């Protein structure tokens, strides 16, 4: 049902055919997705929507490293000459099969749902998107848990093609592509979601991209968060969120947000934050962090 | 099938329709005398005197699968009307439909159960002739009214 | 009277709790009722497209979306709970088949086994907030006392 999912089909000098799934590991599937430009492979199966004609010939792959830019670059691949007797076709479902995104939202992890059907992005009707589908959406975009589903085009109406598909997500799927979907609205009923990772925290004024003064953006204005309650656990989470490993030490307007991270959180959105009624903060007393810079480095108890 | 339950007779009580192995009652919604004429003529009880409802004959236990009756009266089957559906309950047993037909018959003694014999037919009460009134007939009356096994004939008081 | 704790609260988009909204610091000061905050929120339960206030299709709010309750096993007990939560008189009818029009948004509730004495519809035992195959033609409706 999409250009990045289904049974793989190989054509050489105008001949129908497919690939026998002998040793069809995730590496070869990833290679196929990479040469097809559909992200990374997720599942060696698909939801059957069309029918592919059976073919006598087959394509056999001995072994491919996985980093190859195309299937044709894999070492010692045999086209024909054997029979796929006890095996099947190399079914595959790459990521871009259902690649979602959030647009029209002021904060990072909120906006109108727009799932891309391989190449073309499209909105979703508010009646064809449940809590489980939204929860998978927030998870796939590394935006934490879902906070709310806003219907009736809360983030505006998105021009394009509205998908009639209805996602029957179980809730624990890591991608919207893995979710079973049942194909069968108006732009005024476009669905929007709000995830829990709304923090929008970064590091500014540092000699290294993994170092600098802590700045946070709320109310549409970047501000210099200070170290009234900026403990080392907070700095550990910020470095982990920024893919900088762990923290080492903590040396516009000033935001008074108090972050209560336990140190094991992977993002600032997961951290319990308290900003109501927080006391004022000296201008010269602001928060900063120096991250280790080693992504392999991890915290310990 | 079709039957009337808890009306004191065969031609009175809640309307009951049998299908799918169970007996059900009507929702009473738009339950007019025209809708009662067809149910009374189905049983052969003649025309309908009253088209009651709102559990007038009691609370009918059983699924409700008949609502919004628009019978014209001329037809002779309750299920041939403009039924809302076979299972469209959307109602409660506290709103159960019941009918009273012309051929509903009731008996009483007026003067507890000592007095003039009165029979209720065609929606009207009236006396019963004393001619050829055997002791068996008086016994049948008393046993019917549930206050004796026999009885005696008395002069008018 | 009650002293004022916090002032100048500015909630950004994304937090669902007031504790994450930056504002002026906590201060214990006496405040007149003029600068106090009085808020009248609309309850999660509501009826729309009805001749009166307490008649129409049943709609609930959950997860930022105004959903609708399917008319599966939608009897007077469910309507009794809805009317009591709305704050008006006892239910008169529990309509089905989208009596007061097609609802908007998703469907949160279906097959609600209310006992007729629940304070709110959220206490009724049923499969809640999704996993519903009901369409918008099966939207339940409630008719309460004026
Ligand atoms: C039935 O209808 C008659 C008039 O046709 C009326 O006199 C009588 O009171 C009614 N009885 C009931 C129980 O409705
Ligand atoms: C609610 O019920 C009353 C009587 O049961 C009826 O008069 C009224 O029209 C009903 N409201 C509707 C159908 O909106
Ligand atoms: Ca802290
Ligand atoms: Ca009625
Ligand atoms: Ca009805
Ligand atoms: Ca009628
Ligand atoms: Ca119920």
């Amino acid at each position: 049902g999409s250009r990045c999912a289904g049974t793989v089909e190989v054509e050489i000098q105008r001949l129908l055919g497919k690939v026998c799934d002998r040793g069809w590991g995730l590496k070869e599937a990833d290679v196929v997705c990479r040469q097809l430009g559909c992200g990374s492979a997720l599942k060696t199966s698909y939801q059957v929507y069309s029918k592919i004609q059976a073919t006598n010939t087959w394509l056999f792959l001995s072994s491919c490293n996985g980093n190859e830019t195309s299937l044709w670059d894999c070492k010692n691949w045999q086209w024909g000459g054997l029979t796929c007797d006890h095996y099947e076709e190399a079914k595959i479902t790459c990521s871009a099969h259902r690649e979602p995104r959030l647009v029209g939202g002021d904060i990072p992890c909120s906006g109108r749902v727009e799932v891309k059907h391989g190449d073309t992005w499209g909105s979703i009707c508010d009646s064809d998107f449940s809590l489980e589908a939204a929860s998978v959406l927030c998870r796939e975009l590394q935006c934490g848990t879902v906070v709310s589903i806003l219907g009736g085009a809360h983030f505006g109406e998105g021009n394009g093609q509205i998908w009639a598909e209805e996602f029957q997500c179980e809730g624990h799927e890591s991608h919207l592509s893995l979710c079973p979907v049942a194909p069968r609205c108006s732009h005024s009923r476009d669905v929007g979601v709000v995830c829990s990772r709304y923090t929008e925290i970064r590091l500014v004024n540092g000699k290294t991209p993994c170092e600098g003064r802590v700045e946070l953006k709320t109310l549409g204005a970047w501000g210099s968060l200070c170290n009234s309650h900026w403990d080392i656990e907070d700095a550990h989470v910020l470095c982990q969120q920024l893919k900088c490993g762990v923290a080492l030490s903590t040396p516009g307007q000033i935001w008074r947000h108090m972050f209560h991270c336990t140190g094991t959180e992977q993002h600032m959105g997961d951290c319990p934050v308290t900003a109501l009624g927080a006391s004022l903060c000296p201008s010269e007393q602001v928060a900063s962090v120096i991250c280790s810079g080693n992504q392999s480095q991890t915290l310990s108890s | 099938q079709l039957r009337l339950v808890n009306g004191g007779g065969r031609c009175a009580g809640r309307v009951e329709i049998y299908h799918e192995g169970s007996w059900g009652t009507i929702c009473d919604d738009s339950w007019d005398l025209s809708d009662a004429h067809v149910v009374c003529r189905q049983l052969g009880c003649g025309e309908a005197i009253n088209a009651t409802g709102s559990a007038h004959f009691g609370e009918g236990t059983g699924p409700i699968w008949l609502d919004e009756m628009k019978c014209n009266g001329k037809e002779s089957r309750i299920w041939q009307c403009h039924s809302h559906g076979w299972g469209q309950q959307n109602c409660r047993h506290k709103e159960d439909a019941g009918v009273i037909c012309s051929e509903f018959m009731s008996l009483r003694l007026t003067s507890a159960c000592a007095g003039r014999l009165e029979v209720f037919y065609n929606g009207a009460w009236g006396t019963v002739g004393k001619s050829s009134m055997s002791e068996t007939t008086v016994g049948v009356v008393c046993r019917q009214l549930g206050c004796a096994d026999k009885g005696k004939i008395n002069p008018a008081s | 009277s009650i002293p004022m704790w916090v002032d100048n609260v500015q909630c950004p988009k994304g937090p669902d709790t007031l504790w994450q909204c930056p504002s002026s610091p906590w201060e214990k000061r006496l405040a007149s009722p003029s600068e106090e905050t009085w808020i009248t929120c609309d309850n999660k339960i509501r009826l729309q497209e009805g001749p009166t206030s307490c008649s129409g299709r049943v709609e609930i709010w959950h997860g930022g979306s105004w959903g609708t309750v399917c008319d599966d096993s939608w009897d007077l007990d469910d309507a009794q709970v809805v009317c009591q939560q709305l704050g008006c008189g006892p239910a008169l009818k529990a309509f089905k088949e989208a009596e007061f029009g097609q609802g908007t948004g998703p469907i949160w509730l279906n097959e609600v086994k209310c006992k007729g004495n629940e304070s709110s519809l959220w206490d009724c035992p049923a499969r809640r907030w999704g996993h519903s195959e009901c369409g918008h033609k099966e939207d339940a409706a409630v008719n309460c006392t004026d």
